[PDB]
C-alpha cells in the first residue's frame, strides 16, 4: 500500500547512450563527490560493471584503475576503499570483481588476500568485515565471493560458514544480518548468493522464500526491500537475483517490474534513480541496468546473479555456481 | 544552498586532512575525537572515523586514570546517541555503541534497553534497533519470557508489525525450547485478532502461514485445533464480503482449506484460486505453481487409496 504512483510521461524506453555518457564522466564533472570517498572502490565497481554490461568498459580508465587498487592493498592483506582508508571485506570484494573484470588479479598481492579473509572467519563460522568485528551475513558473501573469484573457497572453513548462515534462515524462508535478524531482501540476495557460491541451494525453502520475495512487487511494478516500505530500483537487483538464484523469477509480473525501472531514469542526465524524479546516482544505474539485463533487455549483456558482473566474465575465469532453475 | 555546501565541503575536507594526518603522526588524543565529532555526526558511513575513534580510546585507557577513562565513555555514549538522532540507519553507528559496550566492566544494560524502547517507538522497523535489542538481552541475559511481553504491546498498541511478529517467531521456540499445541493455539488467537483487526496488514497473514505449518500433522488434527482451524475459515469467508480486494484472506482460506482435508476441499480450492488470481494478477505465475503443486500432492493421497 505504500507505493510511488508513476507518472505518465514517465521514460518508457532504455536510453543506453545517455548512461554510458553519465557513468563515464561520473566523478570528473568536479562534486560534493566527496562525502562518498569512503565506499570508492565499490564506487568504481559499480561503474565498471554497468559499462562492461553496456558494451563500454574501454570508456573508462583502466590503468589508472590498477594503480589505485594496488595502492589500497595493505600490509594485511585486505583492501580499503580508498588511499589513506582502512580495509573491509566490502572494498576487498569490489577490488577483486574490479581486478577479474580486466583480467588482471596479481596486480594485488593474491595470497594475502587470500589469509585477510582467513583471518576474519570467527569460531562459529561467521565473517567479521574487519578487525572490528563488525558480524553481518553481508561479510559472509563478501568471504566467499571473493574467494570463488580467486579458486581459493577451500581456505576457510565452509562447513562451519554454511552452517552459521543456516543459522541466520527465519520464520518466513528469508535471512538477516545475524542470527535472529528479521528477513531483508538485501540480506536474502548474501545468503541465496552465499548458499550458491557453496552449493547449498537444496536447503533453501525455495516455495517459501519465492512467495517472500514476490510479494516484495507493489501496484506500480516496483520491489520493495521487505514489507510495508517503499519501492526502491535497487530492490530489481536485490530481489531479482535472489529469485534468480532459487529458480522462481517467473513469480514477479516482469513487464511491470520493466516499467518502473524504466520509470527511474533520468531523461536529461542519465543514470537511474532509486524512485522515479529522485536524483541519479551510479550504485541505482548498475541495480537498473543488472534487472533489465536478468528480465532478458536485448541491448544489455546477461549477468550473474550470483556476483553481478556480466556472465562472460565469469566463464572466463569458470566460476558458475549451479542455481536451482 | 549551493554556497553554503561549498563551505561545509571545506570544512569536512580539511578535518579529514587533519585527522589522517594526525593519525600517520601516531598523534592519538582528544584532538582527533573532536576532528572526526565533527564529520560523523552528517557523515556517519565514513567506517575509517569509527574505526580512528576506537584507537584513540583504547590508546588513551592505557594512559589515564580509571575516572578519566570512566568519563571519555560516557561522553562517547552522549556522542553515539546524538548521532542516532540524526541518522539512525547507520551500521557503523551502531557497531560502535556494541564495540563500546561490550569493552565496559561496568554496563548498564537496562539503560540500554530502555534507549531500544525509545528508538522503536519512533520506529518500529529499525531492524539496526532490533539487531541492538537483542545484542543488550543476550547480554543482560534477558529472559525469553520478558521479551515476548514487549512484543505484545507493540503489536497490539499500533500496526507496522513484521519486525515484532518476526522476533516472537524467534522466542516461542525458546521458551518451549514445530510448536507446541497449546503455545499454537494461543498464538492463532492472537493472529486471528490482529489480521480482523487491520485486515490489510500483511505481517499477520505472513506469521499466520508459518504458524499453519508449525503444528502436529493434521490429519492428527485435535478436535480443539479441527474446530480452531473450521473457525478461522468461516471467519476469512467473512472477511471476504466485507473487503472483497483483500487477496490475503482468500490466500488463507486455501491455505486452510489445505490444512483441514485436502481431497474433501478441492472443488473449492479450485475455485478460491480463480478468484485469487482476478484479485491479485501480479502473482498468478506464483499462484499456478501453488495450484500445481497442490494437485500433485491430491494425485498422491489419491493413489494412496488402496
Ligand atoms: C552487488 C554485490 C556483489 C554486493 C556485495 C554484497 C552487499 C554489500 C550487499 C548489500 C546487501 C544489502 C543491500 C543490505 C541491506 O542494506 P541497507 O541497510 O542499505 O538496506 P535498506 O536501507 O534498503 O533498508
Ligand atoms: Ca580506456
Ligand atoms: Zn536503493
Amino acid at each position: 500500500q505504500k507505493d510511488v504512483t508513476i507518472k505518465s510521461d514517465a521514460p518508457d524506453t532504455l536510453l543506453l547512450e545517455k548512461h554510458a555518457d553519465y557513468i563515464a564522466s561520473y566523478g570528473s564533472k568536479k562534486y560534493e563527490y566527496c562525502m562518498s570517498e569512503y565506499l570508492r572502490m565499490s564506487g568504481v565497481y559499480w561503474g565498471l560493471t554497468v559499462m562492461d554490461l553496456m558494451g563500454q568498459l574501454h570508456r573508462m580508465n583502466k590503468e589508472e584503475i590498477l594503480v589505485f587498487i594496488k595502492s589500497c592493498q595493505h600490509e594485511c592483506g585486505g583492501v580499503s576503499a580508498s588511499i589513506g582508508h582502512d580495509p573491509h571485506l566490502l572494498y576487498t570484494l569490489s577490488a577483486v570483481q574490479i581486478l577479474t573484470l580486466y583480467d588482471s588479479i596479481h596486480v594485488i598481492n593474491v595470497d594475502k588476500v587470500v589469509a585477510y579473509v582467513q583471518s576474519l572467519q570467527k569460531e562459529d563460522g561467521s565473517f567479521a568485515g574487519d578487525i572490528w568485528g563488525e558480524i553481518d551475513t553481508r561479510f559472509s558473501f563478501c568471504a566467499v565471493a571473493t574467494l570463488a573469484l580467486l579458486g581459493k573457497l577451500d581456505a576457510i572453513n565452509v562447513e562451519k560458514a554454511i552452517e552459521f548462515v543456516l543459522s541466520c534462515m527465519n520464520f518466513d524462508g528469508g535471512f538477516g544480518c545475524r542470527p535472529g535478524s528479521e528477513s531483508h531482501a538485501g540480506q536474502i540476495y548474501c545468503c541465496t548468493g552465499f548458499l550458491a557460491i557453496t552449493s547449498q541451494l537444496h536447503q533453501v525453502n525455495s516455495d517459501l522464500l519465492g512467495w517472500w520475495l514476490c510479494e516484495r512487487q507493489l501496484p506500480s511494478g516496483g520491489l520493495n526491500g521487505r514489507p510495508e516500505k517503499l519501492p526502491d530500483v535497487c530492490y530489481s537487483w536485490w530481489v531479482l537475483a535472489s529469485l534468480k538464484i532459487i529458480g522462481r523469477l517467473h513469480w514477479i509480473d516482469r513487464e511491470k517490474l520493466r516499467s518502473f525501472i524504466l520509470a527511474c531514469q533520468d531523461e536529461e542526465t542519465g543514470g537511474f534513480a532509486d524512485r522515479p524524479g529522485d536524483m541519479v546516482d551510479p550504485f541505482h544505474t548498475l541495480f537498473g541496468i543488472a534487472g533489465l539485463s536478468l528480465l532478458g533487455e536485448e541491448q544489455i549483456k546477461p549477468v550473474s546473479p550470483v556476483f553481478c558482473m556480466p556472465e562472460e566474465v565469469l566463464q572466463r575465469v569458470n566460476v558458475q555456481p549451479e542455481l536451482v532453475s | 544552498k549551493r554556497l553554503e555546501r561549498e563551505q561545509k565541503l571545506k570544512l569536512y575536507q580539511s578535518a579529514t586532512q587533519a585527522v589522517f594526518q594526525k593519525r600517520q603522526a601516531g598523534e592519538l588524543d582528544e584532538s582527533v575525537l573532536e576532528l572526526t565529532s565533527q564529520i560523523l555526526g552528517a557523515n556517519p558511513d565514513f567506517a575509517t572515523l569509527w574505526n580512528c575513534r576506537r584507537e584513540v580510546l583504547q590508546h588513551l585507557e592505557t594512559e589515564k586514570s580509571p575516572e578519566e577513562s570512566a568519563a571519555l565513555v560516557k561522553a562517547e555514549l552522549g556522542f553515539l546517541e546524538s548521532c542516532l538522532r540524526v541518522n539512525p540507519k547507520s551500521y557503523g553507528t551502531w557497531h560502535h555503541r556494541c564495540w563500546l559496550l561490550s569493552r565496559l566492566p561496568e554496563p548498564n544494560w537496562a539503560r540500554e534497553l530502555e534507549l531500544c524502547a525509545r528508538f522503536l517507538e519512533a520506529d518500529e522497523r529499525n531492524f539496526h534497533c532490533w539487531d541492538y535489542r537483542r545484542f543488550v538481552a543476550a547480554q543482560a541475559a534477558v529472559a525469553p519470557a520478558e521479551e515476548l511481553a514487549f512484543t505484545d504491546s507493540l503489536i497490539t498498541r499500533n500496526f507496522s508489525n513484521y519486525s515484532s511478529w518476526h522476533y516472537r517467531s524467534c522466542l516461542l521456540p525458546q521458551l518451549h525450547p514445530r510448536l507446541p499445541e497449546n503455545v499454537l493455539l494461543k498464538e492463532l488467537e492472537l493472529v486471528q485478532n490482529a489480521f480482523f483487526t487491520d485486515p490489510n496488514d500483511q505481517s499477520a497473514w505472513f506469521y499466520h502461514r508459518w504458524l499453519l505449518g508449525a503444528g502436529s500433522g493434521r490429519c492428527e488434527l485435535s478436535v480443539e485445533k479441527s474446530t480452531v482451524l473450521q473457525s478461522e475459515l468461516e471467519s476469512c469467508k467473512e472477511l471476504q464480503e466485507l473487503e472483497p480486494e483483500n487477496k490475503w484472506c482468500l490466500l488463507t482460506i486455501i491455505l486452510l482449506m489445505r490444512a483441514l482435508d485436502p481431497l474433501l476441499y478441492e472443488k473449492e480450492t479450485l475455485q478460491y484460486f480463480s478468484t485469487l488470481k482476478a484479485v491479485d494478477p501480479m502473482r498468478a505465475a506464483y499462484l499456478d505453481d501453488l495450484r500445481s503443486k497442490f494437485l500433485l500432492e491430491n494425485s498422491v493421497l489419491k493413489m494412496e487409496y488402496a
